[PDB]
């Protein structure tokens, strides 16, 4: 037979208690394996309720102190000449090298952000990379 | 359902379970309890829950 | 299903009997001879051929039906059985495969 | 642990764009500006979606236009011909 | 009784078919499974599986992803060792060819074309009186083209059939038994899921073969 | 054959059509049950009465809900709910009491297998919604093993036949909790004026305590 | 062993930043006779029109450089509890390699 009503609860609960009642002749195949390896969350139907008021979400955005300097570099010297390669993992880029230089200079010398930015610019110019935006 | 926030206050057995009976001497009792007294929370909850028991007894 | 072979062998026997009664050797024999013999031995004023008397071979009489699509127990044979239109979809899959293969190469 | 995110503002935030007159001042006497902010032929005032400025400045300039019209600095029907060869701010399509 | 013993033996053991070696967070990140749709495409029941957001884009928690993927592979492999029927669904036409091809290669079956009304419910009238409906369903794309929940999850929850779907930020993991948060849309992710399922089901099949041979010997 | 059926109601529904006009279409409500805690309700529509009965019975035996029960003759605890303006309040009741409930509920409990309880229905009387809310509540009720393993305490039962003796019902399968529950005083719980009346005893009505037929 | 947090912090996208006004190299995986779909990065591919110049120089595995607006086209209308999507990404190309 089997119970076709799924809003009640989980398939496992229904199959188990129906076997206990004695309706089905014997359990299905997936029963024992589900009992042995249950998931982290029991499958149960629940209706989606839209939000109201100040219940926006438990989720927040992702930002970083180095993301600040990424923003400032994209603002001042934006549209880097090199084309980003997303296929290559750990792909080095102009902005990535620049943020690395910024971080190392600022946490080695411990100076003001603007002057260490200007001297990072001087350092990359000495290295010979193009600085056209 | 009943409308009060704690309808057990208005129930009858709550008034009867009160464990206090004043002597025949005392004729009047006066209470003074502030609304926002953080120390007066006891007084406010008393005035809210228990005085019915006293008056019924 | 065995009714098919039953009808086939019985039709062969009836064909031999027909050749015998009409009076020619059963070695060589044709379906135009079958239909001429049937028209002569059992005429009919019916206009539609489907209604007229016809002694036809059972393979052509019975329309072919798909045999059991799954084994005696468990899985089915074709790999689209749990949906309908299995043959159509498998053919379309092969067609699209040939299309993309020719693409990568390039009534 | 250190690589984890952190609560922080978005420095990618584009600064709030300001209209051409958001900061500047407007009066009932700058007939040049107040004629730039009106139709040349019919004298009808161009709305917000035609002009492209904030509501406070739109209200200020339209009240100033009405004041200049009733005062005498500006006409009501025909835009002044001398202010036609000026920058066209209010977008249109008929030409 | 020894047949039941053989059926029950793999259950007590954890990671008994060695499904863990197939996947690693390195491979998932390389296949870009960690991506997600915008916050506008976000879903409540998917929220807790979102590790975070960046540029109004959703990001998936890879530890939970790996946990659910391990559980899904283990379940599929147990079912294949039990010879349980497996049926794939991917309504997305972008990968129907590849999915049907890998289905042929596995021997487990699939349905990527349009889903018909009550195909599972009235399957008896459709096909015949006696027919063995599948024992496991899986979803490479849980939603249809118009982005509604595919009728198959509902039909399976009704008729007691287990389902294992890769749930994206738009999907509804409530009905799914073993929802795997990931990237339904990316081709690297699709190919990786297909290869993992190939390896898993084929290992389960050959392991049943070898165990049956050992018992025929004994 | 273990299942027994029951026809809760039948109605002659009519809907009109262009050429033939009014058409009689029998709608029927049915229930099925073992007597072992398993049952299912269903509707059936058809032009013929017997055909509707058959449709309803078949899809009923296919659609079934299971509900637990405490000692094979009662629910675990009283259940008060509302469903489509149909307030219903069932009260657990010990042995030797019987079933004093709406006749539909009586038949449904005959099918389920519980021998005694009490119930009241208020507001609208639509027995379809009545049955739906009934099964919803009987499915959403929590068992005592469930509640014990959830909370982390030992359940303790007390009778009137038995004296002051603690009868443990069910214990947590998992690790028991260390600290006990703090005494919850004057709880914020919405109670019912009618049951408070009947408990205080001032309530009077000829229609309450009638000596009806058997069960 | 490296945490997913570390791999994300060192990821190409976190250093990429906003997808708008940024060049990127990509290749195509499927191409119809009139248009071509570049798989450049991230989740979605970007559909594009074949230019009038150098029409035939577009085959599988070609590395074309192009900018992009966003990696996903979406929009929320008045009755859309969830914003409509395009399953694609807008992009403009001005060179190859
Ligand atoms: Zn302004
Ligand atoms: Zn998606």
């Amino acid at each position: 037979a089997g119970s076709r009503l799924e809003t009640v609860g989980s398939i496992f609960s229904r199959t188990r208690d129906l076997v206990r009642a004695g309706v089905l002749k014997e359990k299905p195949l997936w029963f024992d394996v589900y009992d042995a390896f249950p998931p982290l969350r029991e499958p149960v139907f629940q209706r989606p309720r839209v939000r109201y008021g100040k219940a926006k979400a438990p989720i927040q955005d992702i930002w970083y102190h180095e993301d600040r300097i990424r923003a400032k570099f994209y603002s001042v010297y934006g549209s880097g000449q090199r084309a980003f390669d997303l296929f290559n993992p750990n792909f080095k880029s102009t902005c990535q090298r620049f943020v690395e230089k910024y971080t190392e200079l600022q946490k080695l010398g411990e100076t003001d952000e603007e002057k260490l930015f200007v001297e990072t610019g001087k350092a990359l110019l000495a290295e010979g990379v193009i600085l056209r935006r | 359902p009943m409308k009060g926030r704690f309808p057990i206050r208005r129930t009858l057995q709550y008034l009867s379970q009160g464990n206090v009976v004043f002597k025949d001497s005392v004729k009047v009792m006066t209470v003074n309890y502030n609304t926002h007294g953080e120390l007066g929370e006891g007084a406010r909850k008393f005035v809210f829950f228990n005085i019915p028991q006293i008056q019924y007894k | 299903e065995d009714f098919i072979k039953k009808q086939i062998e019985e039709f062969n026997i009836g064909k031999r009997h027909l050749a015998n009664m009409m009076g020619e050797d059963p070695e060589t024999f044709t379906q135009e001879d079958i239909d001429r013999a049937i028209a002569y031995l059992f005429p009919s004023g019916l206009f539609e051929k489907r209604a007229r008397p016809v002694m036809k071979h059972p393979e052509q009489i019975f329309p072919r039906q798909r045999a059991i699509q799954w084994g005696e127990d468990g899985r089915p044979f074709h790999y689209l059985f749990y949906t309908g239109k299995q043959s159509y979809y498998s053919l379309m899959h092969d067609v699209y495969g040939m299309l993309l293969n020719l693409e990568k190469h390039q009534r | 642990n250190e690589d984890l995110p952190i609560s922080m503002e978005n420095p990618y935030k584009e600064p709030l764009k300001k209209c051409i007159l958001c900061g500047k001042h407007v009066d009932y006497k700058n007939v040049q500006l107040l004629s730039q902010f009106v139709s040349p032929f019919t004298g009808c005032i161009y709305g917000r979606h035609i002009t492209g400025l904030c509501g406070k400045k739109q209200k200020e300039i339209t009240k100033a236009i009405k004041r200049a019209q009733i005062m005498g600095f500006m006409p009501v029907t025909y835009k002044d011909p001398a202010y036609l060869k000026d920058p066209k701010v209010c977008n249109i399509r008929y030409r | 009784d020894f047949n039941d013993k053989i059926l029950n033996e793999p259950l007590k053991h954890s990671d008994f078919f060695n499904v863990k070696e197939l996947f690693s967070v390195r491979s998932l990140f390389d296949a870009r499974v960690h991506l997600g749709h915008k916050a506008g495409c976000r879903h409540r029941f998917m929220e807790p599986y979102i590790f975070g957001s960046r540029l109004d884009h959703d990001i998936i928690d890879l530890e939970q992803t790996a946990t659910h993927l391990q559980l899904a592979l283990n379940f599929t492999a147990h079912m294949a060792y039990r010879k349980g029927i497996i049926l794939f669904i991917s309504r997305n036409r972008q990968f129907s060819y590849l999915i049907e091809n890998m289905a042929r290669d596995c021997g487990e079956y699939a349905h990527t074309r349009y889903f018909r009304g009550g195909m599972l419910t009235n399957a008896r009238l459709l096909f015949g009186p006696t027919v063995r409906l599948p024992d496991l369903i899986i979803f490479l794309h849980t939603l249809n083209n118009i982005f509604e929940p595919h009728v198959a999850v509902r039909d399976a929850a009704k008729m007691n059939i287990p389902t294992v779907g890769i749930v994206d930020t738009n999907c509804n993991p409530c009905l799914i038994t073993y929802p795997v948060p990931g990237n339904d849309d990316s081709p690297l992710a699709v190919h990786l899921y297909c290869r993992l399922f190939q390896t898993a089901i084929t290992r389960a099949k050959e392991k049943r073969q070898q165990v049956e041979a050992l018992y025929r010997l004994q | 054959e273990d299942f027994d059926t029951r026809i809760l109601e039948v109605r002659n529904v009519f809907t009109m059509t262009a050429k033939e006009g009014r058409k009689k279409s029998i709608r029927v409500l049915v229930a099925v049950g073992n007597g072992k805690g398993a049952a299912g309700f269903s509707i059936g529509k058809a032009t013929d009465r017997m055909d509707a009965f058959r449709k309803a019975k078949n899809r009923a035996v296919h659609h079934l809900h299971y509900i637990e029960r405490y000692e094979d003759h009662t629910i675990f605890h009283d259940i008060s709910l509302r469903f489509k303006r149909t307030h219903i309040k069932m009260k657990k009741q010990p042995k030797g009491y019987g079933l004093r409930c709406h006749r539909a509920i009586i038949t449904i409990c005959r099918l389920i297998g519980i021998k005694d309880m009490y119930a009241k229905v208020s507001g609208s009387i639509n027995m379809l919604s009545l049955t739906q809310g009934l099964f919803r509540g009987l499915s959403r009720q929590e068992t005592h093993q469930q509640l014990a393993d959830k909370k982390g305490l030992h359940v303790v039962e007390i009778r009137e036949e038995c004296g002051p003796l603690p009868i443990v019902v069910a214990s947590p399968r998992g690790p028991l909790r260390k600290d006990p529950e703090p005494e919850d005083e004057v709880p914020d719980v919405k109670l019912d004026w009618e049951d408070v009346k009947t408990a205080q005893g001032m309530k009077r009505s000829v229609w309450s305590n009638l000596k009806r037929a058997a069960t | 062993v490296e945490s997913f947090a570390s791999m994300l912090r060192h990821s190409p996208l976190t250093q990429m930043g906003p997808a708008k006004d940024k060049l990127v190299i990509g290749r195509i995986f499927h191409i119809v006779e009139n248009d071509l779909y570049i798989d450049f990065g991230g989740k979605f591919h970007c559909v594009c029109r074949r230019p009038e110049v150098d029409g035939e120089k577009y085959q599988k595995g070609t590395r074309v450089r192009l900018r992009l607006l966003d990696l996903e086209l979406t929009s929320r209308f008045l009755g859309a509890t969830t914003d409509t999507t395009v399953l694609e990404a807008n992009a403009v190309l001005l060179g190859i390699q």
